[PDB]
């Protein structure tokens, strides 16, 4: 009985997870869920291995498969996409670039500070190039104003 | 007391007409929308267009707990296995949102 | 699977092309700094890389020459974690009271090249041997005696603005893992940006 | 009629991306098993070009979400069948 | 469930912003909407969550795009467009602006 | 500002019904999901 | 569809041009007119 | 079906350029405008 | 106030019919924990 609800487990957990992802169909940036299971197996110097069955099934970790999604057009240039490896950096306050996160959707806008930041009002972050210069003067990451 | 201007009244051939009317009076808001941000303070709009937060909520958080005893209508109170409450603020620390 | 895979080679010939404009106001050439934009009249960056891989910034300042017609001076800066280190010329004729040694072009009255270096190669000092240069190159372990050949002799003086027509360097960093691929054979086959 | 550049976007990619950990809003964070951040421009070495005008739907395919959502179902069948069978063996032990 | 629910209720909202859109086809001055989501994760210090699932998909916000609209033409001076960016100011009431 | 015109809506009705098409599909695949919630539930209470 | 009937309209604006200056064909003193026309390009910080 | 929706919204794009165009038939001065169409492969570490 | 217009139900049939789904599993629920109490009660009863 306790295999069976183990079997019972792993199946409901793939449900969810494929039940997230269909939830998920509509929003941008996100990466499907695999869920991956293993056997489960463990015998004492006590028991006789060959006589005693296994153990059911376990739960190995449900993956975030991060292959490329497809692009809408909506012809906004505050909206951006990244085509191909690499994320956004977004921070939740506009002083401090260390407490950042890595996004993939590119929902941008100016708020009344004239800063781009995301919908939840989370500045993005980028680097300090000078009017004249060329390349990234300072590689640090601050707001983009 | 109060002090009246009418430097550009006129008197035409157009009947009576009320051109211009300015005070500097304000009486006060008046509660529109409420809305609570991601650090818990609540913030309220009125007529006047004046946003003003009214404070934070309170969250608490116990080291233990699975220590709370329970009371009625899905409440818990602090014991001393459930420790000490400690108060803090939303999005802080190890606090959530 | 390395991120990165390739033998670097460090940067030994620099050739630079550049047409540098006849009609550009002259400059004092004992005043050059590279700190002050307006000593000189021109500016371009590049990339140059030593013998483990690092990428450095190379910065190069041309200045038109007052006290000679048809003449220039450049002169070449590498740039460091701590700054902007000037790089010296060791047999370059052109020379400033701060001891920064560039070198002269003259150009002909049509817009060709007349002479470099009083005709000497330009063959830079060690970047980071500190017993050659007063501003040593912080090459973090990599080879200090790297050494630069640099090649102007196409370079022209004309009416038409600045501008780098060419510019071709032999330096290698190193390649960027971008695809992962399995043959039949079992073997893991990776390209590379280079 | 000055156009000047007011900077770049930075683009952050980390060894391994399947190690990220998922906070909410789809948001993920550097961690232990993830690596340390690498910081670089676009169109770099390794890294993606950034595009205007443009956003990422989801990457779920809806054929094959249906396809799994059958044979989990399937699955859940087939084990909550055993567990009767096995209930059923109980029931018929404890009735002698 | 609540998570397949959650589904249900985004596509809903797409589904509400779209009609809305369709419908003011005709007005004047109108500015479609859209409908952006985002995903729900989150754990506290009890669950372990290395194999937990998501917790759905949860409704952002519904933008104002407010790229510009075409032009009719009606030959009549008291009709007017502001071609670019700007907006007119309309007062309530006369006396105050 | 120009006098003699007026401003539209700035929709496309192209756009407005893909996403009409599209927002149904999701919704269906939704309720097929919390149908397959349902019948575990229903299964399990069956024992 | 508003740029086509944009071009309806002003092609519908230089008929009715030409047939005001068919019909003064026989009038003392008249002038003729000339229906001229301009693009339409909206610049917003939006639509790229 | 996002790839349907790109080549919809390329013909409609198609579509508006020359009805801009036919529009401007009696417009003084104007220039014709021509849509140019680029295809989309996404190079990632994953997807074969 | 608006002259010519009516307020309808501010309910959403999706949303009550989810909810008439969800309430129902409960009832069968609890119903299938009172089964098994009386199937208890009744198995002490019977030594």
């Amino acid at each position: 009985s306790y295999v069976s609800l183990s079997g019972l487990s792993a199946a409901q957990l793939d449900l969810n997870t494929t039940s997230n992802n269909i939830a998920n169909a509509n929003t941008y940036g996100f990466k499907e869920s695999r869920a991956e299971f293993a056997d489960v197996y463990s015998n004492s110097l006590f028991t006789n291995a060959k006589t005693t069955p296994g153990g059911g099934a376990q739960a190995s970790q449900v993956a975030q498969q991060f292959h490329e999604g497809s692009s809408i057009y909506t012809n906004n240039p505050m909206d951006l996409r990244v085509s191909g490896t690499g994320f956004f950096a977004v921070a939740k306050e506009r002083l401090t670039p260390q407490q950042n996160e890595l996004t993939r959707n590119g929902a941008f806008h100016l708020n009344k500070e004239n800063y781009m930041v995301t919908a939840n009002d989370e500045f993005l972050l980028g680097y300090q190039v000078d009017p004249s210069s060329g390349e990234v003067s300072s590689y640090e990451p601050q707001p983009i104003n | 007391t109060l002090n009246f201007g009418l430097g550009s009244a006129t008197q035409f051939a157009a009947p009576f007409e009320l051109t211009k009317f300015d005070e500097d009076g304000a009486t006060t808001g008046f509660l529109t929308k409420v809305d609570f941000d991601e650090n818990g303070s609540v913030m309220g709009t009125y007529s006047n267009g004046e946003n003003v937060t009214l404070g934070r909520v309170a969250l608490v958080r116990v080291p233990n707990e699975q220590g709370l005893d329970k009371k009625g209508g899905t409440q818990w109170d602090s014991t001393q296995f459930s420790g000490d409450k400690i108060w803090g603020e939303s999005n802080k620390g190890s606090f959530g949102t | 699977i390395p991120a990165e895979f390739g033998k670097p080679k460090q940067t030994a010939n620099i050739e630079v092309g550049v047409n540098l404009p006849a009609n550009g106001d002259l400059k004092d050439p004992t005043q050059f700094d590279f700190s002050d934009p307006d000593t000189y009249n021109r500016s371009t960056s590049s990339t140059i890389y030593d013998s483990m891989g690092q990428s450095y910034k190379l910065t190069t300042y041309y200045l038109k020459d007052q006290t000679q017609p048809n003449t220039w001076n450049t002169y070449y800066t590498v740039t460091d974690k701590e700054g902007e280190k000037p790089l010296n010329v060791a047999a370059g004729d052109a020379q400033t009271p701060t001891g920064h040694v560039g070198h002269t072009m003259k150009f002909n009255n049509d817009g060709t090249l007349a002479s470099l270096n009083n005709g000497q190669p330009i063959t830079s000092v060690a970047l980071g041997d500190p017993a050659t240069n007063t501003t040593p190159v912080d090459m973090n372990g990599a080879d200090p005696a790297q050494t630069l050949n640099f090649g102007l002799g196409s370079a022209t003086q004309f009416a038409a603005p600045f501008e780098l027509t060419k510019f071709d360097e032999d330096g290698a960093t190193t390649g960027f893992l971008t695809k992962v691929d399995f043959d039949e054979n079992g073997s893991v086959m990776g390209t590379y940006s280079n | 009629g000055e156009n000047v550049t007011l900077g770049r976007v930075a683009l952050v990619r980390v060894p391994n991306e399947q190690g990220l950990d998922k906070k909410g809003g789809t948001q993920w964070d550097s961690t232990q098993f993830s690596g340390d951040k690498i910081w670089g421009e676009s169109n770099k070495g390794s890294f993606g070009t950034i595009n205007n005008g443009m956003l990422e739907q989801s990457n779920i395919d809806m054929t094959q979400e249906l396809v799994d959502l059958i044979s989990a179902q399937r699955n859940f069948q087939a084990n909550s069948r055993s567990l009767e069978v096995h209930n059923q063996l109980q029931q018929n032990i404890l009735q002698i």
